[PDB]
Order: C-alpha cells, then structure tokens, then sequence
C-alpha cells in the first residue's frame, strides 16, 4: 500500500484533493459539517460519496467532533447504517494534515426528498421502518443513541434501501446547531428541553414520528416552538398525569397546557383513516410519553407489522464501541493528532 | 384526521426527485 496519486479541482469553492480512483466528482449537497460530491469510484466499480470536512479542527469542539465522526464511521458495518469504504486526506505528514475526506456508498436521496415527492404505500413504509429499526438494535447495542432521527438523516436508493446517517455527533450544547427547526419535530418529550433524564427510546419517537410522515405525506408535529410542539403532542397522545407531565413540560409550557381543558387520549385509527391496522398499532407502542413503557428497537422489530421481514437470527448487534475519549480535554493539535492515527490505521473492505 | 396517502387493502421502488 503506497500513496494513490491525487489531483485537484475547485468544488463548492475550495480546492478538493482526492485520489485519481474518483472520478466525475458531482456537488449533492451539504452534510454535517462538511459538504458532499458523487463520484464514480476506479477501484470498486461503486458510485460513492465523498464528504469533505469544513474546518475541521477550528476548535476545540470541532477538532473533538471531527473525531467522534470518524470513530463512529470507522466502527459502524451494518447495511442499515452508513459506513466507511474510504477516509483520506492529501496531507503527507502530521504536520501538513488539515483535511478529511469521507468516503461510503452513494445513496441517491432521503426520505425528506421521497416524501416530499411522491406517495408511499403501506408496503413502501413496512420495508422503510423495518431498515430504520434494524440498524438502531444495531447502534444502541454499542450503547451510542442517534439523538436526531428525521427523514433528511435517512439515505435511500431507487430499491428502497435505506440508511441511517449523522449518528451520535451532535450535543445539546453545541451553538448554531444546524437543522434544529425540524429536528424538533421529531424529538421525544422528555429531551425537548433537557437532557438529565433519558434513555435510548428517545430514537423510538422519533421513528414513530418519521412512520406516521411516510404513511400520510405529512409532519406529525410540526410545532413552532416548545409549548406549540408539546401542545401538539398531547393533542394526540392525550393529557397525561401531573408527575409525568412535570418530566415533559418546562413551568411556562405545563401552564399553558393546564390553562386548556385536559385532552383525552385519541384512538390512532381514527386519526390514520386508511392505514393497516397493524400499521397503527405499532404507532401506538412507539408514541407513548412514558419512557419506560416506551417500546425498544428489538422490540419493535418483533412486531407483527414486520413479518415478512423478521428474522432474529438476521438482525446483528455490534462490537463494543471504546467511547472513553468522550471523557478527555485535549486540545485542538491533539485532537487532530489522534484523528490522524484513525486516518491512517483504516483497513477498507475486502471487495 | 391524517388519512394514508395510499389505502391499505388486506418488488418495491423509490423514484429520485430528480
Ligand atoms: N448521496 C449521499 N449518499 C451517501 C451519503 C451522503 C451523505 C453524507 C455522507 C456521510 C458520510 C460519508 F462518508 C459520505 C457522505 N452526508 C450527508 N449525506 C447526504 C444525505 C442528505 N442529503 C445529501 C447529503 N449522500
């Protein structure tokens, strides 16, 4: 394994360096942090994605997140979730290393463009649900939360494969925190807020909320701020009592809430006029308030609405994921210099 | 009321946007 030859060209206005096994480099938009091309890859015949950091160690912050992307890449082979084919950069040295380039298949849109776009039958949403679930059994079972499920994070291609992408990499802490209008949409009660009190079924809600997109065409919720979005939800959900209310509701929302009459509980097949009964069912298992009887990714997936595609003995786990760098404090040449090692310690599939 | 894009009734394909 030497060096590959590199050449350049000027792509959504900086100079992109990349291996002449990438060809017919194609603007298709940003990603987090960084912007994407298509490419048609010399050396395994696949179309690719080529995602370019921007700036990727100009802070503290963004040096360590940069390195929480690349691990999470790295660690994650799973059909359902976006993994790496390549990572490189153009640097020789440590000491020239300023640019990461991340490679994985190409998927052709997300389910923002496909529900955007056209109608889904009931078939269509058991194949696209069953996918989501299977890689989250996967990504919870490293003990990572995605925290940001929406259909703009969901890649998928012309048979109906999809994939989950921008896993684990943000926190709540983060400023000018991208997306976050529709993120809200799909993001459970009890972290509208904060985040002291949660567990891996914040994702389930989310689900639920992407699966009632699907079959409908329409947002569930898309409330305009956190009294609206919970107000929303209650509509639907119905009331609950005083204690988890409390867990769900800041003092001004939980005022608001409680200055209308308590709302029941709506019957979900009186809502989804046409859907598969099971269709619905599941929907009700997935938009519960109660975190803990909130239904699990395993759980889910044994569930009768995906009988044509169940199988336990085909639904993997992952390898123990080491997050103990999330503890660290390092500063920005040193959290460039681990994920300079990651750079170059990658081993590509087999193919 | 939410009514299904597609009714129910007792291989698949995706078109891009573009
Ligand atoms: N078309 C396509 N296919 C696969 C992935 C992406 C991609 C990536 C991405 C991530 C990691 C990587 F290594 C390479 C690319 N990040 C955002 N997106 C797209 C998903 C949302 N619309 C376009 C951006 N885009």
């Amino acid at each position: 394994q030497e060096r590959p030859t590199f050449y350049r060209q000027e792509l959504n206005k900086t100079i992109w360096e990349v291996p002449e096994r990438y060809q017919n480099l194609s603007p298709v938009g940003s990603g987090a942090y960084g912007s994407v091309c298509a490419a048609f890859d010399t050396k395994t015949g696949h179309r690719v994605a080529v995602k370019k950091l921007s700036r990727p160690f100009q802070s503290i912050i963004h040096a360590k997140r940069t390195y929480r992307e690349l691990r999470l890449l790295k660690h994650m082979k799973h059909e359902n979730v976006i993994g790496l084919l390549d990572v490189f950069t153009p640097a020789r040295s440590l000491e020239e290393f300023n640019d990461v380039y991340l490679v994985t298949h190409l998927m052709g849109a997300d389910l923002n463009n496909i529900v955007k776009c056209q109608k889904l039958t009931d078939d269509h949403v058991q194949f696209l649900i069953y996918q989501i679930l299977r890689g989250l059994k996967y990504i919870h079972s490293a003990d990572i939360i995605h925290r940001d499920l929406k259909p703009s994070n969901l890649a998928v291609n012309e048979d109906c494969e999809l994939k989950i992408l921008d896993f684990g990499l943000a926190r709540h802490t983060d400023d000018e925190m991208t997306g976050y209008v529709a993120t809200r949409w799909y993001r459970a009660p009890e972290i509208m807020l904060n985040w002291m009190h949660y567990n891996q079924t914040v994702d389930i809600w989310s689900v639920g909320c992407i699966m009632a997109e699907l079959l409908t065409g329409r947002t569930l919720f898309p409330g305009t701020d956190h009294i609206d979005q919970l107000k929303l939800i209650l509509r639907l959900v119905g009331t609950p009592g005083a204690e988890l209310l409390k867990k769900i509701s800041s003092e001004s929302a939980r005022n608001y809430i409680q200055s209308l009459a308590q709302m029941p509980k709506m019957n979900f097949a009186n809502v989804f006029i046409g859907a598969n009964p099971l269709a619905v069912d599941l929907l009700e298992k997935m938009l519960v308030l109660d975190s803990d009887k909130r239904i699990t990714a395993a759980q889910a997936l044994a569930h009768a609405y995906f009988a044509q595609y169940h199988d336990p003995d085909d639904e993997p786990v992952a390898d123990p994921y080491d997050q103990s760098f999330e503890s660290r404090d390092l500063l920005i040449d040193e959290w460039k210099s681990l994920t300079y090692d990651e750079v170059i310690s990658f081993v590509p599939p087999p193919l | 009321v939410y009514p299904v894009s597609v009714p129910y009734s007792s291989t698949l394909s995706l078109v891009m946007p573009s």
